[PDB]
């Protein structure tokens, strides 16, 4: 069980706090970077 | 601020190589000191299977009666035992060697150490951590082992150990014969003539070969059992002289009794003793051996130490995950930018690992699972699911 | 007919200097004990190969064949690879004791032992017992009184 | 180059025992050639204080090994001469004894001869035996006196004299048969290898 | 060497040893390790079988239709089938780490 | 997506030592399998829709 | 001849943990000249040089 329980527990975890946070992030992520240029420009 | 404390979370978190197992069989190592005869450990053996007999989740137990790994002789053995299936079963290999430790500490002769087995097909003999100490400075080999006992002393009282030893041949006494050359050559007796009865007092000789049931075996020779126990028999043996007279080498030898090790041990090239620990639950494998570490520090100078085994692997991973992670990350990146034909397109795709990062930190630290390298595998993996993830958005 | 600080003095140093120029080195270790033998043990980086490994170490430890003492020289320094796991234990008891132990140990020498070997994938044996000898016990104070 | 050292060695070991027992006892020694040629230690002494054979008795028991633990430095090749026992053996006095050569070395392998160790309480042991130790004994001369005062026995007189009477006992290079001097003065010279990569 | 196939030979020898073993012996083996990694890769492989059924399901869920989730399912076996040739050609072998 | 998916595994399969091998097993089995359903996405999956 | 005029080599012995050769041989001095080497005797049958 030990073997199975630490490969899944991470990456469990890790595509959990990706999915999530990602869906509601990254739109922001991308406005910002592209208003940085954006402003450069 | 996301970014920050899941920095704190990878850096902070105690750290391990492999998960431990239980593969149904445990190693007993039984060992009692250099004055043991084959008696004392057939007794301490005796009585762990005493100890093993009224427990239905052992199938059986065998023992191999001078022989042990690290040292072979009359001191030393080692028991192979095997547990029911799964199923059956209700306790794992773990409470039973705590349970055969507690049992044999309470009353044996000698130390006996119930292991698990190694994770690693091959990385040592048990499960733990294994350290070689070393003399740097050629302080001489008395005050290694002298170093060695501080060791033990300040490690006993550590919370991170639940148990360390010495895994080798402990220290013994013999007795060092001095032939007088000028009370020979008085007597007249050659010296050929005393060297070739200690040669042939107790040692074997080979003659030839003879037949049996059409197999070739050897002939061997010894001095009877009992002309070959005591120092008497050696002291007493008698050889013709040339004035007529029997001289025993009583008159022309001189019995000295000595303290030395008996067993030599070598690592990269400089006197070495072995060690061997088991970290103590609620402590990883890393902590414990950076807790040692830090023990050694405290030693004299010139005794150095050095980790071999599973240990050394561990470290090395331990050390190239940083790099392992930037190549990663940097080789996304790359390829990002060249299949966007952008600079600003990738980043914010990058960006989005610390996300999965905080979570998988947050799960194991949840069950509380020890950083291993399962747990660097799935940061890769949950690099590209992120990845994958921003690029399905931009 | 050695001690074991003799032999760590003799033959384990100097076999253990040329083993630095081995190719793909790790660490090496090296063990003198009572019982008589010295073993040293070298380590290469994981995914080299042990064929390679073992005719260097056979190349570069006769370098000392002449530095050694007489006796080793002629006896032989053996070079193998050892696993140092054993997987399987095979046994032969007698529940009715009608056969005693050393012909029991015989009887999984003369035959058991080999027929093992010849099995694909059994690098080695390990029998814990002894073939028969004639076994000749002298007592010295008969010899002295007849001076033989 | 290991493969073909690997066929020379198998091959050259079925004369190993056709070959002279004196060569024999030396024994051949294989080697491949080296490539990788760093430089030279060479310890010279101005003052002549100390002889090429203290200089590499020195540097093989101090400097050699001790070199090796440089990263990257493979092996290292000693020029140079190992002390070892000589016993120079006047003949007239031998004559004068009545003596020959061969006694002399028949005496030294006499007095000079190795004790096989044994241990107290070795298996096969009978029954109520508690204790088991080793049990050593040396018999093999180890210094400059000692190898002095190897017996010889005479035959005229029968008086038992030491072997200086009838030699000099010294410790010198094991061959003499090769010398090397650096700026006029005794010199020994270790040479250094590459490790592969 | 493989310890599967050794522990299977040894035993299959022992089968014919048995034959000829004298009345009063008995041929035992007190320490095995051949169950253990046949276990080890079975329960893997029941494992895997049980992550496709629950793939299979959640697309089930989301799509609603057999053959919608019919269509994305048959594609694991076929990548993992061409897998198992690539690590045939690359030389490695079968065990826990891979499956 | 595949392109990153496959090239995030290879940097690790180069490491030292024995955890070197341990990844160098997972590499081989995620890259070539997203590879191969990589094919098959494109290939199979527009002819079965 | 072999051991007066050449180094004859017997055994071993231990020196500062090393062991090193005992060799047998003539003086220099005497080993100088053809006629020092006739010189040289045998033990004889009767005892006499």
């Amino acid at each position: 069980s030990e073997t199975q329980h630490a490969l899944g527990t991470g990456v469990f975890g890790g595509m959990i706090s990706a999915t999530i946070l990602a869906i509601f992030f990254v739109p922001v992520f991308f406005i910002f970077i592209l208003g940085a240029v954006e402003k450069l420009f | 601020v996301i970014t920050g404390i899941t920095f704190a979370g990878m850096k902070y978190w105690p750290t391990a190589f492999m998960p431990e197992e239980d593969q149904g069989w445990f190693m007993t190592s039984f060992q009692l000191p250099s004055d043991a005869t084959a008696e004392r450990t057939r007794n301490v053996v005796n009585q762990f299977e005493n100890n093993l007999k009224d427990n239905p989740d052992v199938k059986s137990n065998t023992a191999i009666l001078g022989w042990g790994f690290s040292g072979a002789g009359q001191n030393v053995a080692v028991a192979f035992t095997t547990l029911k299936d799964f199923k059956e079963r209700t306790s794992s290999a773990s409470k039973m060697t705590s349970d055969v430790n507690s049992s044999m500490a309470n009353s044996t002769e000698g130390e006996t150490m119930a292991v698990l087995p190694p994770a690693i097909d091959e990385l040592g003999t048990f499960s733990g951590f294994s350290l070689r100490l070393q003399d740097r400075a050629n302080l001489g080999m008395p005050a290694l082992l002298a170093a060695q006992d501080e060791l033990m002393a300040m490690a006993a009282k550590n919370k991170k150990f639940y148990m360390v030893w010495n895994e080798g041949l402990p220290q013994g006494d013999n007795i060092s014969l001095k032939i007088d050359r000028e009370k020979l050559s008085a007597l007249g007796v050659k010296f050929s003539d005393v060297s070739d009865i200690i040669s042939t007092s107790m040692g074997s000789m080979y003659i030839n070969d003879f037949p049996n049931q059409g197999r070739m075996q050897q002939v061997i020779v010894q001095v009877e059992a009992k002309s070959r126990m005591q120092l008497k028999d050696i002291l007493n043996l008698k050889v013709m002289g040339s004035s007529g007279q029997l001289v025993s080498l009583s008159e022309v030898v001189t019995p000295q009794w000595n303290k030395a090790p008996q067993q030599y041990n070598r690592y990269n090239g400089r006197p070495s003793l072995s060690i061997a620990g088991i970290p103590n639950f609620d402590t990883s494998s890393g902590e414990a051996m950076r807790e040692m570490e830090q023990l050694i520090a405290k030693l004299p100078k010139g005794i150095g130490y050095e980790w071999t085994g599973i240990s050394l692997q561990e470290k090395q991973s331990e050390s190239q995950m940083a790099f392992l992670l930037g190549l990663s990350m940097l080789v996304v990146f790359l390829v990002l930018a060249a299949l966007y034909e952008s600079w600003a397109i990738p980043l914010s795709v990058m960006l989005v690992v610390p996300l999965g990062i905080f979570g998988a930190i947050i799960a194991i630290m949840s069950r509380g699972l020890m950083n291993d390298v399962f747990f660097k595998i799935g940061l890769i993996t949950i690099i590209g699911l992120s990845a994958k993830n921003a690029i399905l958005i931009v | 007919g050695a001690t074991a600080k003799t032999i760590n003095d003799s033959v384990v140093t100097l076999i253990e200097r040329e083993l630095s120029g081995v190719k793909n080195l790790l660490y090496y270790s090296a063990t003198t004990d009572t019982s008589g033998t010295a073993e040293i043990t070298a380590t290469f980086k994981p995914g080299t190969d042990v064929e390679m490994a073992q005719v260097d170490v056979q190349n570069k430890i006769k370098a000392v064949e002449a530095r050694l003492p007489q006796v080793v020289r002629q006896q032989g320094l053996q070079v193998e690879a050892s696993s140092s796991g054993f997987l399987m234990l095979v046994g032969i008891n007698s529940p009715n004791n009608q056969y005693s132990e050393v012909d029991l140990s015989d009887y999984l020498v003369r035959n058991v032992v080999e027929e093992l070997k010849r099995v694909e994938g059994v690098g080695k044996v390990q029998s814990f017992g002894a073939e028969k000898a004639m076994r000749i016990w002298v007592d010295p104070n008969k010899l002295v009184s007849y001076g033989l | 180059v290991e493969m073909a050292q690997v066929d020379v060695q198998n091959k050259i070991k079925a004369v190993e025992a056709r070959l002279p027992q004196v060569v024999r006892q030396q024994g051949l020694q294989v080697e491949a050639s080296s490539s990788g040629f760093l430089m030279l230690v060479g310890i010279n002494s101005p003052n002549n204080q100390y002889s090429e054979v203290d200089l590499s008795d020195y540097l093989v028991r101090n400097v050699v090994e001790e070199l090796k633990r440089v990263e990257g430095v493979g092996k290292v090749q000693s020029f140079g001469a190992e002390k070892a026992m000589r016993i120079w053996v006047d003949p007239n006095k031998l004559v004068s004894y009545g003596l020959s050569i061969s006694d002399v070395n028949n005496a030294i392998r006499e007095n000079n001869v190795e004790i096989a160790p044994g241990r107290l309480g070795d298996l096969p042991a009978e029954k109520g035996q508690l204790i088991t130790i080793p049990l050593s004994a040396q018999g093999q001369l180890s210094s400059l006196e000692q190898f002095k005062n190897i017996s010889l026995k005479s035959k005229t007189n029968g008086s038992v004299i030491k072997l200086s009477d009838v030699a000099n006992v010294e410790i010198g290079s094991q061959a003499y048969n090769f010398a090397i001097l650096e700026n006029g003065k005794p010199a020994t010279a270790a040479a250094i290898q590459l490790s592969p990569g | 060497a493989n310890a599967v196939k050794t522990a299977e030979g040894v035993r299959a020898k022992i089968e014919e040893l048995k034959l000829n073993l004298p009345e009063g012996m008995e041929f035992s083996i007190p320490y095995d390790t051949a169950p253990f990694v046949k276990i080890s890769i079975e329960k893997v492989i029941h494992t895997l079988l049980e992550a496709m059924v629950l793939v299979f399901i959640v697309m089930y869920l989301f799509l609603h239709n057999v053959r919608y989730t019919l269509i994305p399912a048959i594609v694991a076996p076929i990548a993992l089938l061409g897998t198992f040739t690539v690590m045939l050609l690359a030389g490695f072998s079968i065990n826990v780490l891979t499956m | 997506i595949t392109l990153v998916l496959a090239a995030v595994f290879l940097p690790m399969a180069f490491a030292s030592g024995s955890v070197g091998v341990i990844y160098k097993q997972f590499t081989l089995t995620m890259s070539v399998s997203i590879l191969f359903s990589a094919l098959l996405a494109l290939i199979l999956t527009p002819a079965l829709c």
